[PDB]
């Protein structure tokens, strides 16, 4: 986990970014 | 009135040349690699002997 | 004068002392306009900055003495003179980096300085359109430079308006056949971020799949160019870039909705970007793992577990080590797991094979390994065996923690 999961958690909270502009 | 004109163009040149003097006077990482960046890298940096095995290993330097 | 332009022939390696005395015989003579286009054809063709800086003040001098003698008293003349004395002193910045555009022609930051310099956008254009013919692509130093030329030049039409000229723009620049390949970067990923605010991310795929046609016999290019020593184009690896699949797979992973299924088409067409990224060996550890996670997000997870046996091969041990801590918690602990107690044990005496094979700290390893037998089978005498074999295989720190544990647990 403190490994590796815990980078690829961090990418998948910041595509919320990348959400934001897919919607709009 | 070109005197003032002159006399800022005079202003502004001196700083010019202050300028262009000062110029003259010069005169976690690893989680990151592809797995073909891993394969170069591990390429790049990866008692006792008989008299058989001395002979060659002489040889070699040699 | 002839004597003049025999040493001009004779002397050419001390030409700043030359023009100089001429100039002085030019301004004792009266020519003044012949004294005014020498020193502009010499300011001109200056090569070295503490030449340029002799010439530059000469001639600003000499415009402020002649302007102020002239006061003295010939209002064309002054006025003509001030003009100039204005003009040189503005334009010394346009001068400064017409010395650096021939100290190296093609070093493409002087050409983002000139533009920024450019009082209007409708003059930063012509600026820019005059540095893409003067740059020659075989020759740009630093590289993923080049690129950034045509990424401004494009974002440049793009801030104001006309789109379609941005994009007739860009498809004029992928043609370039650049010697690097971070220049096609610079230049695919800001086109897919402008078209991602403006056509939405299904076009935004478009503009990156484009790019990532992969060809057959990938080895057989990937040779070529390797080889060619920047005589073949990076026009034709640029499947072999990481960033680029990196961004395509981001726009695809983000467009998969949280509740994404096997049956809906961007969870398939992401599945293929990472299979693909995977088969070209492009695959980071980071990415491998980001693979994983999206698949368990969408339940996938005996699926995920194939990515990480694809995956952990490939690497080096170090790193096998966390791609194994990973997959062995992601097997013992989640409720879609499929994985018979047989199974995950036959991972967990693999991962200590291997790695132990290759003296990589398998503490975890270990401790997760007697907690899963504790877990279960309940057989506390096997997980005491089990850090008994950690603690029994330098590490000296990790091999106490396992005889504490060990015994205490004993």
């Amino acid at each position: 986990m403190p490994s590796l999961r815990d980078l690829s958690l961090e990418r998948d909270q910041e595509l919320n970014q990348l959400r934001a502009r897919i919607n709009q | 009135k070109l005197d003032e004109k002159l006399k800022e163009l005079k202003r502004k040149r001196v700083d010019v040349s202050i300028k262009s003097r000062k110029l003259a006077d010069r005169e976690e990482k690893a989680f990151h690699y592809t797995v073909q960046e891993y394969d170069a890298w591990e390429r790049r940096h990866p008692g006792g002997i008989s008299y058989d095995q001395l002979a060659k290993l002489s040889y070699e330097k040699t | 004068e002839e004597f003049m332009r025999q040493m001009n022939g004779i002397y050419p390696d001390k030409w700043l002392f030359l023009i100089l005395s001429l100039a002085k015989y030019y301004i004792s003579r009266g020519r003044l306009d012949s004294c005014g286009d020498l020193l502009k054809k010499s300011l001109q063709q200056t090569l070295r900055y503490s030449d340029f800086d002799r010439i530059y003040n000469f001639y600003l001098l000499f415009e402020q003495e002649c302007s102020q003698f002239i006061l003295g008293k010939w209002t064309e003349k002054l006025q003509a003179h001030m003009a100039t004395f204005e003009s040189l002193i503005n334009l010394y910045d346009i001068y400064l980096n017409d010395v650096a555009l021939r100290q190296d022609s093609n070093l493409v930051e002087t050409w983002m300085k000139r533009v920024s310099l450019q009082k209007s956008a409708a003059e930063k254009c012509n600026v820019y359109s005059e540095a893409i013919l003067k740059i020659d692509p075989r020759k740009v130093g630093t590289p993923g430079s080049f690129g950034r030329l045509w990424c401004s030049y494009g974002d440049l039409y793009w801030r104001s308006n006309a789109i379609s000229t941005a994009r007739e723009l860009w498809t004029q620049s992928l043609k370039v056949p650049y010697p690097y390949i971070e220049d096609l970067e610079e230049i695919y990923l800001n086109w897919a971020d402008r078209e991602l605010d403006k056509e939405g991310v299904e076009r935004a795929f478009s503009i990156l799949e484009d790019a990532l046609h992969v060809p057959t016999n990938p080895e057989i290019l990937l040779e070529k160019y390797k080889n060619g020593h920047r005589k073949i184009p990076a026009q034709t690896v640029l499947f072999n870039s990481l960033r680029i699949w990196s961004k395509y797979i981001d726009y695809l992973e983000a467009y998969c909705p949280k509740d994404a299924n096997s049956s809906d088409k961007i969870f398939n067409k992401t599945k293929m970007a990472y299979n693909t990224v995977i088969d070209l060996r492009l695959i980071t550890p980071a990415m491998a793992e980001n693979f994983a996670l999206f698949l368990q997000n969408h339940y996938e997870v005996m699926e995920s577990f194939q990515v990480y046996e694809k995956t952990i091969p490939l690497f080096p041990p170090e790193i096998q080590y966390e791609l194994w801590i990973e997959y062995l918690e992601v097997a013992t602990s989640h409720q879609l797991s499929s994985l018979s107690p047989e199974h995950i044990r036959f991972l967990f005496e693999k991962a200590l094979k291997n790695l132990c094979s290759n003296g990589i700290d398998c503490k975890t390893i270990f401790i997760a390994y007697s907690v899963f037998e504790e877990r279960i089978s309940g057989l506390i005498s096997k997980s005491i065996e089990i850090l008994r074999r950690g603690a029994v295989i330098t590490h000296l720190e990790s091999r106490l923690q396992l005889w504490r544990m060990c015994i205490s647990k004993a």
